[PDB]
């Protein structure tokens, strides 16, 4: 299968630099032109830069010209975006995307057929902080019960939450983080389960905050 | 300047038409970005369907047309002008107008572990409701709380077309210990009268 896997995103101070990578597999990378596309939180897609298969043709959006440099290493199956002089409005999820071309007697046309998973760049002067994970214990309701985990006081985004290492997805709701007054994020993840099984089954939320290298598996059980 | 996607409410089983909103048609593509995912190609060369794209999707000159809208179509649709350099239009977020569904409400006390740290978070969960308009109100010892809560809401579910909401009331440990009755009161079109879930500190 065709895969594009981005990396290099994270926190960076205003004015600093950061380098993104996009690792291609499952197709002949040397034959394809590539693009970077970005998306600010809650906003639309914005094309960033283009590079042809052999790097002979390169284009930049006016918003990033003179600050960003696109490149590629076909022997390493990698596409790069070097970002310098970063500003607050550069905060976004960055995607790499592969170009598919069509040709006829009138010219050429294209679309983007495969996209990476995206990597978040946060331009901010604030410091990295790992979260605390607290349980949301199932109530004495037997019906349908709810339990979850509060992932509190971290920076920057994002965090990943799974339940039972991925075995439990049915009924899981992971909410968008809220930015607290302190400048630290907080989010919750919840699951609804048959309350008839609160004693037999063991529920664990797996919290991972890569920006701080934090990995927590907190068991959630009802209180007496 | 960045732009938030536009909302287009549609009734399931009814047609929808999405304008490119850019501000022949071989140069036009459509993409769908489902919640929490990256964009996926829908229409290319103006009106060719990418593989696996259902019958109901088609392009015409310039809009995207869904003959009958289904729950799995929720997401943000993006028109791309594939010129020498590409450009994307403002997104259009489909809102699926399903039947009214009341929220299931749950209240969570602060964990003993968190209280050891000097802060207390009380959480109120509103599960799987529609429409989006639900309101949470916090009361502590039967006194309305103001300015000390925050909430977030999931995007509309691809299967049942509902929303869920989580609200957090934040108090210091000292304040939490000074009061007894903690309640969140929920108003929503699916509830003929507001629902209150509560607990007393110390059970």
């Amino acid at each position: 299968e065709v895969q594009l896997v981005e990396s290099g995103g994270g926190l960076v101070q205003p004015g600093g630099s950061l380098r993104l990578s996009c690792a291609a597999s499952g197709f002949t990378f040397s034959s394809y032109s590539m693009n970077w596309v970005r998306q600010a939180p809650g906003k639309g897609l914005e094309w960033v830069s283009y590079i042809s298969s052999s790097s002979s043709t390169i284009y930049y959006a006016d918003s990033v010209k003179g600050r960003f440099t696109i490149s590629r290493d076909n022997a390493k199956n990698s596409l790069y975006l070097q970002m310098n002089s970063l500003r607050a409005e550069d905060t976004a999820v960055y995607y790499c995307a592969r170009v598919e071309y069509y040709y006829d007697s009138s010219g050429y046309y294209y679309d983007f057929d495969y996209w990476g998973q995206g990597t978040l760049v946060t331009v901010s002067s604030a410091s990295t902080k790992g979260p605390s994970v607290f349980p949301l214990a199932p109530s004495s309701k037997g019906g349908t019960a709810a339990l979850g985990c509060l992932v509190k006081d971290y920076f920057p985004e994002p965090v990943t939450v799974s339940w039972n290492s991925g075995a439990l997805t049915s009924g899981v709701h992971t909410f968008p983080a809220v930015l607290q007054s302190s400048g630290l994020y907080s989010l919750s993840s919840v699951v609804t389960v048959p309350s008839s099984s609160l004693g037999t089954q063991t529920y664990i939320c797996n919290v991972n905050h890569k920006p701080s290298n934090t990995k927590v598996d907190k068991k959630v059980e009802p209180k007496s | 300047m960045t732009q938030s996607p536009l909302s287009l409410p549609v009734t399931p089983g009814e047609p929808a038409s999405i304008s490119c909103r850019s501000s022949g048609y071989n140069y036009l593509d459509w993409y769908l970005q489902k919640p929490g995912q990256s964009p996926q190609l829908l229409i290319y060369l103006g009106s060719n369907r990418a593989s696996g794209v259902p019958d109901r999707f088609s392009g015409s000159g310039f809009t995207l047309k869904i003959s009958r809208v289904e729950a799995e179509d929720v997401g943000v649709y993006y028109c791309m002008q594939a010129l020498q350099t590409p450009t994307f239009g403002q997104g259009t977020r489909l809102e699926i107008k399903r039947t009214v569904a009341a929220p299931s409400v749950f209240i969570f006390p602060p964990s003993d572990e968190q209280l050891k740290s000097g802060t207390a978070s009380v959480v109120c969960l509103l599960n799987n409701f529609y429409p989006r308009e639900a309101k949470v109100q916090w009361k502590v010892d039967n006194a309305l709380q103001s300015g000390n809560s925050q909430e977030s809401v999931t995007e509309q579910d691809s299967k049942d077309s509902t929303y869920s909401l989580s609200s957090t009331l934040t108090l210091s440990k000292a304040d939490y210990e000074k009061h007894k009755v903690y309640a969140c009161e929920v108003t929503h079109q699916g509830l003929s009268s507001p629902v209150t879930k509560s607990f007393n500190r110390g059970e």
